[PDB]
């Protein structure tokens, strides 16, 4: 199937230069009338267009930013390549791809397909893992979670059971702590007659740091207790 | 450039009203013009293009019109999964530009919160810290007032609230209110407490543990 997806360091440093990477299936770049283009978000902005690459290596930029940025393609990779240079604070954003199809026809929807994004955080900071720890629950109902503290940077994914709890779940946008490390938590409502018998692990996920926990979410007793 | 200018910036309306976004092009754009629905943190959905044709699997509520300058996305009758940030994008002339976009919150029924209040794990008291988590579940609307008392001693610059979107299926909001200590400052004191002010509640609701006493 048609497929975009994107690729790049999470982390910049200012002054530095941002290298990101599509990658797509399901479609061809050598095939008239196609073409990728790129489009990035800061978090809660407006979408902006940055550059766009055409079957027959056309290459239209940003007037405000083509002195920075450089589109290429390779298409027998199926790979789409930009590149931004003297990366400031103010480029964070989740960087996106799309395609456009059959140019300038009846056919052409404009960009019906996008890729998922990828978050690239400006900063001199280091990365840093992690801590992930348990929410306890405690015949109504329940809420357990986890608190997923001092990372850097963002972003963190968080699923339960693998992705088979999804009902009830409440994933909290992170906030920067005072220490400059990134800190949320993920709570789920369930039942508390599944508490003795179900079990609830969070799935974190931290690809900045190469960091996967999977933790489970016991409920507390009250023995051990000094 | 192409300025595409965008009305309202955001808009709140009950679930089978009819809503109508507008987008305004500072010079005409033909019928080159896209709309986009898009859920936060995901990628934006193709609604319509060509300004007024209905992209496949668009549920038929959503058409678009207008040429030149001027163009409307309308929604025929409000949907709760029709939260959303709503975008006009026009394809006409390179650099392609956007509108400001329209956040469309769904107006509904007033709900109170659950308010469930989570001390610090013994993992993170041995690393040295105690964060303690206030949960505010599924409220509306969004205005809600958190407040944190130690020893019974109202508390400030010590903790960080964070509110999720709103829900596509019940059009509610959650809060997580956390209150960081250090494990020093944790031990010193042994009654915590949450207090949640909301619309939905006849009067504050506060949940509470003591440290030391399970």
């Amino acid at each position: 199937q048609i497929t975009l997806k994107e690729s790049g360091p999470a982390l910049v440093k200012p002054t530095q230069t941002l290298t990101l990477t599509c990658t797509f299936s399901g479609f061809s770049l050598s095939t008239s009338g196609m073409g990728v283009g790129w489009i990035r978000q800061p978090p809660g902005k407006a979408l902006e267009w940055l550059a766009h690459i055409w079957w027959d290596d056309d290459k239209y930029y940003n007037p405000s930013l083509k002195s920075r940025l450089t589109i290429s393609k390779d298409t027998s990779k199926n790979q789409v390549v930009l590149t931004m240079t003297n990366m400031d604070p103010v480029d964070t954003a989740t960087y996106y791809c799309a395609r456009r199809a059959n140019y300038g026809t009846s056919y052409d929807y404009g960009m019906d397909y996008w890729g998922q994004g990828t978050l690239v955080t400006v900063s001199s900071a280091s990365t840093k893992g992690p801590s992930v720890f348990p929410l306890a629950p405690s015949g109504g109902t329940a809420a357990l979670g986890c608190l997923v503290k001092d990372y850097f940077p963002e972003p963190v994914t968080v699923s339960w059971n693998s992705g088979a709890l999804t009902s009830g779940v409440h994933t909290f946008p992170a906030v920067l702590q005072s220490s400059g490390l990134y800190s949320l938590s993920s709570v789920v409502t369930v039942p508390s007659s599944s508490l003795g018998t179900q079990t609830y692990i969070c799935n974190v996920n931290h690809k900045p740091s190469n960091t996967k926990v999977d933790k489970k979410v016991e409920p507390k007793s009250c023995d051990k207790t000094h | 450039d192409v300025v595409m200018t965008q009305s309202p910036s955001s808009l709140s309306a009950s679930v089978g009203d009819r809503v109508t976004i507008t987008c305004k092009a500072s010079q005409s754009v033909s019928d080159v013009l896209t709309w986009y629905q898009q859920k936060p943190g995901k990628a934006p959905k193709l609604l319509i293009y060509y300004a007024s044709n209905r992209y496949t699997g668009v549920p038929s509520r959503f058409s678009g019109s207008g040429s030149g300058t001027d163009f409307t996305l309308t929604i025929s009758s409000l949907q709760p999964e029709d939260f959303a940030t709503y975008y006009c994008q026009q394809g006409y002339r390179s650099p392609y530009t956007f509108g400001g976009g329209t956040k469309l919150e769904i107006k509904r029924t007033v709900a109170a919160p659950s308010v469930f209040i989570f001390p610090p794990s013994d993992e993170q008291l041995k690393s040295g810290t105690a964060s303690v988590v206030c949960l505010l579940n599924n409220f509306y609307p969004r205005e809600a007032k958190v407040q944190w008392k130690v020893d019974n001693a109202l508390q400030s610059g010590n903790s960080q609230e964070s509110v999720t979107e709103q829900d596509s299926k019940d059009s509610t909001y959650s809060l997580s209110s956390t209150l960081t200590l250090s494990k020093a400052d944790y031990e010193k004191h042994k009654v915590y407490a949450c207090e949640v002010t909301h619309q939905g509640l006849s009067s504050p609701v506060t949940k509470s543990f003591n440290r030391g006493e399970c």
